[PDB]
């Protein structure tokens, strides 16, 4: 709900809300982001392809 | 070597690897045949042309 520039900033600045882990047999939630190098563009738009 | 990081991640200390390589040996053989009549007349001085 905050400004458009607040959304642009939060996109790259602060890691998202509970994205899945990589290199595991299944997807658990991320608690410790040591080498979490991910970005997610559907969180911004709320749509699924 | 390593890198310094800002996270509280467990730090990898100094590391070092030791590897060993060994030799392999190869063998080659062959067989040739000669007749006795041939080997014998190498020993005797020839009489006639």
């Amino acid at each position: 709900n905050r400004g458009l520039y607040n959304m642009v900033n939060e996109y790259s600045q602060r890691l998202g809300g509970h994205p899945a882990t990589s290199n595991t047999e299944v997807q658990f939630v991320v608690i410790a982001g040591t080498d979490v190098f991910l970005e997610q563009p559907c969180s911004f738009l709320q749509e699924a392809f | 070597p390593t890198i310094a990081h800002g996270d509280g991640r467990r730090p990898s200390k100094q590391r070092t690897f030791i590897v060993v390589k060994n030799c392999h040996k190869h063998h080659i053989s062959t067989e040739m045949e000669l007749s006795m009549l041939d080997l014998e007349i190498l020993h005797s001085i020839p009489e006639t042309p």
